[PDB]
């Protein structure tokens, strides 16, 4: 007996009104599928959302504990297990996901085998275990049948491009995704819809359409009850306000941090967000991560040092950075920092050039502001935003 | 840099 | 009894060495399929290129006359007729094409029916009889099976985007095309390869990668014996030289005109090319079309008037133009012309903005050059090219 | 304008 089923039986004995409350929360016509789920081993709800919604409503603080035990006891050949794989990836529950994937690669059901193999490609690509080229080839070699994996094979590339600063291909690749062709699995279809909203929000941010960026994140929030997506919606909304509204950016980052601080990863993400915001506004910055050696955190140290005229401390950090390999987006930021330190027009030109390579129409605002302050033609600067 | 994510 | 077969019989009677020469040109192992073709009604070559190549070698001046008669007598259910449809579209033989399409939409063979319906969508889209939206929907509804029509459904959109000045989606849409999945029909595969090369050349032009532009047009030339593709290769190569090399642009446009002057449409295209070139270089312009009321020709009249300080004649032409509906690319050109007439910075800013909407990184050079001549920061101007 | 074509 799974832990979830033990807990529900116990709670039901103490309060009979739960049966109907759970049935409503689970989106059911009546309590029959719930009675079936509670009393028969291996009986699964038709839609995976039913179990998720009950766990979020009734055991919000035990969600991982209970869903880990539940997902790892499912028959991997079922629609519930396929749902579980997406549930695990969406919530970044890597221990659950990688066990499901491994079971599914070598099982007798062809749908579960294909899901397993596509998700394995995503896991490997995002851990830099394989390249984009190798991933695109491996995906080609699977002759993907499901509209679900057809969608996800595109989503996994989108995530890769987002995290490597390669924004050019994203706008057109996302248009190819057609979620209405997914008819069997509503949990997968609806979760993928949330993914698309959050990605769209990021694509609009990078295009400098900021009201649209915010609209998509608002749609993500309304569509979801998953922490991972809520985190990235608040991150993206706050990001969109980085140049125009310090207070409202801060309110979004703090909102995000407040619902997610208990997760190490999300806690870090919002520290980095608040760290960036406070540097952009040249405020005292309680968010700098001094232990870290990543380009992202070292850049923020150097930025803070420059804001407070500690130039030789800035120069030390920038020297460490000169010895690291940068993608285009990172190098664009690198040149901006060198430009600020040295007060040197050429560094801002280089910065602009690398934001253009990266197709970042948002952060390019940083060297453009410095050129404005040096009296460069304001109209040409605005045109460099397009 | 500015953290991004979806 | 087809005209081609009558003509070949007659020529064979006057010169027996033709049998072996024709067999070589047709890419045949021996003359058996030629003997069969000459003597038996409805015998078709394995590859459509065999008949085309014989006609090009032996009757270069009668190609249309002979292939019209030949194509319009084919059984529309055959591979030869499917080949014929592509042959007709590739050469813009619309009378042949539309008759083939109509026969094939309502025939009993499923391959021919699908070809017919996809080509009909292309014909309608390019005649503005339907919108892109309606076309994309109708294509979706067909549930396309063949790798050929899968390719062509993407090609037809590429042509649409090219002719409406909507360059953004082209680069990613062309990557989706996989010609190596076409195995049955070599004529179609090879012709499509030519199409892809010429389109790629245009995409690179619009991205301002000009050596790459030229390489793709050179590959188109080497891959083909079709006038339509040769015309557009010389047009595109000449275009790529519009800012850098007057003599070499002119040599390509004249080369193009020299192989195509006998076709009214191609003749006009090269006049427009030479007309544009001579305006860009502010030379005396013998290529202006004074009869035409199209945006394209009126713009060139106004450009010439401006170059020669006939400002009030320029202003008249621009007034005619203010009353016509422009896409973004056309309006970008319109603002450049207003900028030149008025010597007004704001018009060049607007021009830049509309080239950016259109994703034209090539013609944007026009207002950028004017701003350079007015002493605007050269580095910012270069950055506006990326 | 400049003629384009493919």
């Amino acid at each position: 007996m799974e832990l979830i089923r033990i807990a529900m039986k116990k709670d039901l004995e103490n309060d009979n009104s739960l049966m109907n409350k759970w049935a409503t929360v689970a989106g059911l016509k009546n309590p029959n599928p719930l009675y079936d789920f509670l009393n028969h081993d291996g009986k699964t709800f038709n839609e995976f959302s039913s179990i998720v919604n009950i766990v979020k409503s009734q055991y919000p603080d035990r969600e991982y504990e209970l869903m880990k035990d539940y997902c790892l006891n499912l028959d991997v050949k079922t629609k519930a297990a396929r749902s579980a794989l997406e549930y695990a990836d969406a919530n970044m529950f890597f221990e659950i996901e990688d066990v499901l994937i491994d079971s599914m690669i070598s099982c007798s059901n062809m749908k579960s085998k294909e899901y397993g193999k596509v998700y394995k490609i995503h896991r490997e690509l995002s851990n830099s275990v394989i390249t984009e080229f190798e991933a695109v080839k491996r995906l080609g070699k699977l002759n993907i049948k499901t509209p679900e994996m057809n969608s996800f094979s595109r989503l996994l590339l989108l995530y890769h491009y987002l995290s490597t600063g390669n924004f050019s291909p994203m706008a057109q690749l996302i248009k190819q995704i057609d979620l209405s062709e997914i008819s069997e699995n509503m949990y997968i279809r609806n979760t993928y819809q949330t993914r698309v909203h959050v990605l769209m929000s990021n694509i609009k941010l990078n295009e400098n359409s900021l009201e649209e960026c915010r609209e998509y994140s608002k749609k993500a929030l309304e569509s979801t009850n998953i922490l991972r997506f809520q985190v990235f919606s608040y991150l993206t909304i706050g990001n969109s306000l980085l140049f125009s509204n310090y207070e409202l950016a801060q309110e979004n980052f703090l909102k995000g941090l407040s619902i997610s601080v208990q997760n190490e990863n999300y806690n870090m993400i919002f520290q980095q967000a608040l760290c960036f915001l406070n540097n952009v506004w040249r405020k005292e910055n309680k968010w700098i991560n001094f232990e870290s050696d990543s380009i992202m955190d070292l850049q923020e140290q150097a930025h803070c040092f420059i804001n407070f005229n500690e130039n030789s401390k800035a120069k030390e950090v920038l020297d460490k950075l000169d010895l690291l390999v940068h993608n285009d987006n990172e190098l664009a930021m690198h040149y901006y920092l060198k430009g600020r330190l040295e007060q040197n027009k050429a560094c801002f030109y280089s910065s602009i050039e690398y934001f253009k390579k990266s197709n970042d129409k948002f952060l390019i605002r940083l060297p453009l502001l410095e050129l404005q302050k040096m009296g460069e033609n304001q109209k040409l600067l605005e045109l460099l935003l397009l | 840099g500015m953290p991004r994510g979806a």
